[PDB]
Formats: structure tokens, C-alpha cells, sequence
């Protein structure tokens, strides 16, 4: 339970926050985007995947 | 005993408290202690692990490795009732029992 | 037996006619005295403490 | 008649306010609440059980 | 004690013996952990004997389920008392309300 | 290519209760060394807090001392927060001594050079009859952080002295820590941060010798961290055992006459590896020992197992 | 009074970019602070030389196209944070692509200058299509503490200064004997290579050391 809510909140997306739009190189600076505060956990974003 | 949670577990372990775990396997500490030489003999032993020595300590965290538990509770329905983990030494008197199960 | 006696005889121990009964605390619990009562059937000596 | 008397404590009406994570020290999105809760320790002590 | 209350817990604490209430209206003479002394107030009291109410306290010792029954002293020297006042708390009572 | 800080005013605004600030902050480090100091001054900090109490006509904390309106559990969780603070001692025992229908405060105590008594209303209990009178023995030490009162007996071995009240040791000062960095512009450069670290002491830390004392901590653990040797220990230790053990524990043991004990003390014999090397010739030319005083020890030597003098040639070995 | 500074740590490193420090035993609660005032550092103020902007020999505009390359402009933006620069006593540099002809850009097909140090000449860049297919850019490594988004610079790319690319800290129990719970502190990293794991660190914590200068004794 408390660890579905927990994935659910991360992968979950809102209309307009920190983040919007940028485009990252892969998983790894998404993460040094977040908790550095730059980003929301939750905004619309194009990044590289393998 | 009563239990807890403890998601610091990996999901094939569990927390089982210092206490217990010392009676539990008490004939094995009783093995270990005078096959390294740390007991002259079993009553003596039995004198050590009653004194809760530190040193036995360490020797029941080598009895405890590749040796799993079982972990059942209450109304057993189907047979995931009964559990099998390698226990994770814990101070309290508590069972820590991995979330997802 | 046999090697209990060799054994009261290596270290002189005089194995008693008497047994160890007394009222000890049990395993893992742990406190202070408050208070001592004794009981004593009608016609038999009360002891010191008593 | 709560919301009133939470005006009067100078606290907010949510009856909840944003936290900070002592271990990373940083905020807690969303609002958690806080409060006073009247709680009880049941005689089914650990100690006794185990 | 309950932050949060209902009213019902002074009448719990009193009904049930645990707490020490005031027989008898009057002042307090003297206060220790033991024992608590109440000098009657005149209209209360009966005409022969005169005398004073005396309410000794229950000190440390073994309910039931083993946990300790104890009582403590609500009140402070030379202070008003009324018939029906709480003058010494249970255990799990503060100030006459019921704090379990 | 760096800066570093420094603490510009270090306000007061109560005995208790204080806002000390760092000005030269680089952006972020703001949050940075605040929550890591908020960390290390909560639990880390150094402080004195009365650990053990004899009172006079008392036997442990269940009891009642006649006259007084509190019990005595109640008397001890008074002191728990007595707040006291002491210099080159690390353990200083207070006397407090009164009589007489009267609250005795913390004041009430006596002084040492060291004893200062950083809140003196402090209520300890109060007296209640003309003649009722108190005196105690409370016993300070100072540590760090929170050592109940149950871990306190493993050490054991003779602490019998009924009177002594063990209190549980909650050896700190700070109550309460909060920092908050707001933006701070040294007139040029571009962006630079403040920080207010607000303190709450017991009034027994001056926010400058603790603010200190907290980043030196976190120096000495970051020293290990700078370099990484992957450094270990020797381990494999000895499974050889030449004598018997029984050897290598003092003569206490032997649980013998106090004339007989500290004879030992003094002909220099603690361990019983000692006494079981000095002959029957050894001992009328010990002081004070003869045809009572040695037939005793002949008799403790006999039920253990062991005999008066013989050899070992290879006493006490190895570590 | 007098405190408690660990034994027995190991790194067990896999590849030499990438590495695992486990570190006990810490007092209560110290692998949180020095673990979590350690990532701190090592993610946002550490020093390093990224890619910061790029003038672009054909197209002026963030959303325009190059003939003969199936990477987008936003597309090889970011293939260009991903190298991995390492500047000698020089602080600014400035490279030219000059390549051309069917087949993908490595990094061995970038200028070699004195002060310039590419860690991956193997790393690729960008995709040529077919015949000729021009290309030579000129890109600018500048110098700093951190990561610089293009978004802060308003009078372009994102500068990815730090070596780290991840960081996390992971605290668990450590017992010493007889004391019941102190932390054990496992801190794991990766590198872009133009430093290693081992060393990161070290300065990492020098750094923090550094702002203390004004209160120990």
C-alpha cells in the first residue's frame, strides 16, 4: 500500500511545473535535476532512454 | 513474539531479536564454542552463553548464516502461511518481517 | 558415578545431603525489592528476618 | 468552532503546515498535518509476549 | 490529561474509587505523600467527637494486572476544600479528570 | 576557487534562548551546514546532568520520606532537569540540606568553585512539617547524549550502597534547533546567503562554545573521509591457553577474611597466579599473618582446587 | 567528549568510471550527515568544465535543420553535454568540428589542442547521411561549479560542470561489539571519467572541510 502510493505520486505528471519542457541526456542527470530542486518530480519532459 | 516491520530488509530475510535467537540455537552455540576452542567443554559453555559473554556473540552470527528460520502465523489458510528466511540479528524483542510478504 | 566421584575427589567438594530450591529472578526481568513478607505456618519458629 | 479556535492559537486552518525532513533537512511537498493526539500504551507489552 | 475531552472524565475518576474525594467541606491542616488532613468546617460538622477528617493515602503497591495502583496528593497546604472536592488523584487521574 | 564563512552577531535574547548568524555563505551551502549542524548540535553536544542521588531515610524510589508532599519517584524526576553547569570537574557531588515548612529550591543547595546553579527557582520538593528535614548526596557527572538508567548497571560489581538512587542521565543542553537561511547580498557579490541558527539551551551552553564545538566534530569524521586507505585490523586471535584461567582472576575471589584480604593487597598479590607462587616460607615474614590468619588460606586454595606454591616457569604470558 | 571516527572500509569499484564505498562505523546518526552533506556537495558545488554554449556553422535557431545530419539541433545539444572535458591551465576553450563525409563524428574527429583533453575520443557526437555532407562548428567549454541550465542564462546549452552523474547515499545498522546500533554508510558513485569515484570524494569532503576554517580548534 504504502509503497504503491509511492510509485503512483513519482510517475504521475500535472499540467505545469519545474522541469517543463527540458530535455535530458538519460535517467541519471533526471535524478541530480530533482534533488537539486530544479525539477518537479512530476512535469511533461523529452529525455534520452535506452 | 509480537511483530514489526523493518523495510530495510532484503526480501529473503527477517529480523529476529538477539534474545531469542540465543535460545533458539543454543545446542548449535554450544557446537561452535568448543569446536573453535573458546569452551573447554559444553557445561562450560552453557556457563558462558548464561553469562551472555560478548564473545559468543560474534559466534552466533556464524551459526545463524546459511541457516533459515521458519515464520508462520496465525490461522494458517494456504501454504504461504509458513515462511522460510536467513535471520537478520535485531535488538529488541520484536519480529521484523519483510513488507511485500 | 564413577567419574563424578574421581571428579569430587580431583577438586574436594563435599557433595551435600541437601538440593538447591531457592526463589531466584527470572530470566530477563529486572527490579528493585519493595517489600518482603513471610509466612509462617502456626507453631514453627519464626526465623531472624521474620 | 475548531477553525475559530485555531484563529485565537494564531495557527493555521488547514491544521496542517509544511515539515521539514530532519535527515536530508529538506521540505516536505504538500502540507502534512500536525496535531495532538490523546493516545494510549495497551497492556500488551512486548516483553511479556516474547 | 486529555487535550481533548468529552466532560464524562471527572465523573469517571470520582465514581471510580481510585481518586481520594472529600467527605467532609473544610480547610486543609496538613499534606504529606501519606496522608491528608481536613479540618471541618463548622456547619458540616457533628456536635460531639469535633475532630477532623483524615484520608490516608494508598501508596505503591499491586493491582490486578500488575501494574502499580498509586495515590498523590492533589492539593496544597492550607488550601479551601469543599464536600465533594478531589484531594488526592488515582493512578491515571490528574486534577480530578480521568487520564488514561 | 572558493570562499568560506564566518559568524558575524551572535544575539542573545534569553538565558535560554539565542539566534546566532553566519553571513559569508556560497550558494546552497546554506542548507548544507544548517541541517548538518542542526544534526550535530541536537544529539552531539556535551553536557552534565545528575546521574546518582542518596537520600537520607530512603531505600530506593518506591518510598515515602516523611513530612514532604512529593514521593520519592517524584523527587528524583525533579533533579532529572536540575540544570547545573561545572568547570575543571567532571563529576561533582552537590549537598542539599533544609528543614522546615518551606519549598526547597535548587537554590537551597551548597556551592563549589565549579557548582553554578543556572536556575535557582527550580523546585526539588517542598517540606511540610515545622521539623521535617532533608539532606542529600546528588552526584552530577557529564557526558554526552542519553544514557538510561538501566545501561548503567553492567559495570556492576560492588555499587551495593542501598541509598544510591540511580536517575536516568539525559546529558544535554540544547532543547530545540532551528536554522533558516535567508538570501544575503555582502554588498558585491552576486548572490551570497545568511545564516540564523536559533538555539534553545538549558541555559548551560554559551551559543558560541557550542557552534564551535559542533564544527569541530564534523571535521574529525570528514578527516577519514578524505583520504580512503581501505584500512583494516590484524584479527586472528589466540586459541592457546597454557595455564587454567582460574589463574588470571583476583583474589577477592577467594572470598576470605578481611585481615587475610588486604594482607594480599599489601605483600603485592592480586591476580591468584601470584598466590599460588609464594610458599608457606613466605608468609610468617609476611606482616601480620600466622596460625589463624594463614590456616585460612589454606582452606579457600583447598576447595578451589589449587595449592600454595608451586611453579610455572613462564608466568604471566602474552598479550 | 572525545568521539568515534570509523574502521574497515571498503571500495569495491566496477569499471573505473563507476565504484561502491561502504564505510562503519559512524555514531547515531552520522551516516545520514556526512552521507547526506556529501551527496550535497558532490552533486551541486563541484567544480568542472562542460560544454556551455554553441554557435552552429549552418543554422541560427534552436528548432532549424543540417543538411546531412539525422541529429536534430536539440539532439546533438545533448550529445554534447555528455563529453566529458578536462581543461589544463587553460580556463576557456574553444574547439572546431572539421569532418566530413559518410559516417558518424567521434571525438578523435574533434581538434586536438594543447590544453584540451577529451576523455572519450570514442564517444559520438553526430551522424553523417550520404555524398558530401558539410560540417564544422565552433563550441565553447567554459568553467564552474556546478550545473549551469540554459534557461539561467539570460543575457546556449545546459553546463554540466561536476564529474558526478549519480549519487546516492544508503544508511544502514552497524554494530561495534557491544554497542547496539551505530550507522554503516554506503555511498555509490558514478564519474563522466574526467575523475575517479575514489577521488571525487576526497575533494568532496575537503571542500566541506574547507568552510569550516573559521571554528574548529
Amino acid at each position: 500500500q504504502d509503497v504503491v502510493l509511492g510509485l503512483y505520486y513519482m510517475t504521475r505528471d500535472c499540467v505545469n511545473a519545474k522541469g517543463e519542457g527540458m530535455v535530458l541526456t538519460g535517467p541519471k542527470e533526471a535524478e541530480r535535476l530533482y534533488r537539486s530542486g530544479l525539477a518537479s518530480l512530476h512535469a511533461r519532459v523529452k529525455v534520452r532512454i535506452t | 513474539s509480537v511483530i514489526t516491520v523493518g523495510p530495510y530488509l532484503r526480501l529473503h530475510q527477517c529480523g529476529l531479536p538477539k534474545k531469542m535467537a540465543l535460545e533458539l540455537f543454543k545446542p548449535f552455540i554450544y557446537g561452535k564454542l568448543e569446536l573453535r576452542g573458546l569452551a573447554t567443554t559444553i557445561k562450560a559453555a552453557k556457563k558462558m552463553v548464561e553469562r551472555e559473554e560478548a564473545v559468543v556473540w560474534d559466534i552466533l552470527d556464524e551459526v545463524i548464516r546459511e541457516h533459515p528460520v521458519l515464520l508462520n502465523r496465525a490461522p494458517t489458510l494456504h501454504r504461504l502461511g509458513i515462511q522460510a528466511f536467513e535471520p537478520v540479528l535485531i535488538e529488541g524483542k520484536a519480529i521484523q518481517l519483510h513488507p511485500l510478504v | 558415578t564413577p567419574e563424578e566421584k574421581l571428579l569430587r575427589a580431583i577438586f574436594g567438594e563435599k557433595a551435600s545431603d541437601v538440593k538447591d530450591s531457592s526463589l531466584r529472578v527470572p530470566n530477563g526481568v529486572s527490579g528493585t525489592v519493595i517489600d518482603v513478607q513471610v509466612f509462617t505456618r502456626d507453631g514453627v519458629e519464626k526465623d531472624k528476618r521474620a | 468552532e475548531i477553525k475559530e479556535l485555531l484563529k485565537l492559537g494564531d495557527l493555521p486552518t488547514s491544521g496542517q503546515i509544511r515539515l521539514y525532513d530532519g535527515r536530508t533537512g529538506e521540505q516536505f511537498e504538500r502540507p502534512v498535518t500536525v496535531g495532538y493526539m490523546y493516545m494510549l500504551k495497551l497492556n500488551h507489552l512486548v516483553d511479556d509476549k516474547m | 490529561k486529555p487535550l481533548v475531552g468529552t466532560g464524562m472524565e471527572r465523573a469517571v475518576a470520582v465514581d471510580s474509587g481510585v481518586t481520594a474525594v472529600a467527605k467532609r467541606g473544610g480547610v486543609v491542616q496538613y499534606v504529606d505523600a501519606s496522608r491528608i488532613v481536613i479540618k471541618v468546617n463548622e456547619d458540616e460538622m457533628y456536635p460531639g467527637e469535633a475532630g477532623i477528617d483524615i484520608y490516608n493515602l494508598t501508596k505503591y503497591t499491586r493491582s490486578n494486572q500488575n501494574t502499580c495502583i498509586n495515590q498523590m496528593p492533589c492539593v496544597s497546604l492550607g488550601e479551601p476544600v469543599e464536600r465533594g472536592d478531589v484531594l488526592a488523584d488515582g493512578p491515571s487521574t490528574d486534577l480530578g479528570e480521568l487520564a488514561l | 576557487e572558493f570562499l568560506k564563512p564566518r559568524l558575524v552577531d551572535i544575539e542573545q535574547v534569553s538565558s535560554t534562548h539565542a539566534k546566532v548568524t553566519l553571513e559569508p555563505l556560497e550558494r546552497g551551502f546554506g542548507h548544507t551546514l544548517g541541517n548538518a549542524l542542526r544534526r550535530i548540535l541536537l544529539s552531539s553536544m556535551p553536557g552534565c546532568a545528575v546521574t546518582e542521588v542518596e537520600i537520607d531515610g530512603v531505600l530506593h524510589e518506591y518510598s515515602t520520606k516523611e513530612g514532604v508532599q512529593e514521593d520519592i519517584l517524584e523527587i528524583l524526576l525533579n533533579l532529572k532537569g536540575l540544570a547545573v553547569r561545572v568547570q575543571g570537574k567532571d563529576e561533582v557531588i552537590l549537598t542539599l540540606n533544609k528543614s522546615g515548612i518551606g519549598p526547597v529550591t535548587a537554590a537551597d543547595i551548597t556551592h563549589d568553585g565549579d557548582v553554578e546553579i543556572v536556575k535557582p527557582q527550580h523546585v526539588i520538593c517542598h517540606l511540610t512539617d515545622e521539623n521535617a528535614s532533608i539532606s542529600m548526596r546528588i552526584k552530577v557527572q557529564r557526558g554526552r547524549g542519553y544514557v538510561p538508567a538501566s545501561t548503567r548497571i553492567h559495570s556492576e560489581e560492588d555499587e551495593r550502597p542501598i541509598g544510591r538512587l540511580l536517575v536516568d542521565a539525559c546529558y544535554s543542553p540544547v532543547e530545540r534547533i532551528a536554522y533558516n537561511v535567508e538570501a544575503a547580498r555582502v554588498e558585491q557579490r552576486t548572490d551570497l546567503d545568511k545564516l540564523v541558527i536559533e538555539m534553545e539551551t538549558n541555559g548551560t551552553i554559551d551559543p558560541e562554545e557550542a557552534i564551535r564545538r559542533a564544527a569541530t566534530i564534523l571535521a574529525e569524521q570528514l578527516e577519514a573521509f578524505v583520504d580512503l586507505r581501505d584500512v583494516r585490523q590484524p584479527e586472528v586471535k589466540e586459541e592457546k591457553p597454557e595455564f587454567d584461567p582460574i589463574l588470571l582472576r583476583p583474589v577477592d575471589d577467594l572470598e576470605l577474611t578481611v585481615r587475610s584480604a588486604n594482607c594480599l593487597k599489601a605483600e603485592a598479590i592480586h591476580y591468584i597466579g601470584d598466590l599460588v607462587q609464594r610458599t608457606e616460607v613466605e608468609l610468617l615474614k609476611t606482616p601480620n599473618l600466622g596460625k589463624k590468619s594463614l590456616t585460612e588460606i589454606k582452606d579457600v586454595l583447598a576447595s578451589r582446587g589449587l595449592s600454595l606454591g608451586m611453579r610455572l616457569e613462564n608466568w604471566p604470558p602474552a598479550s
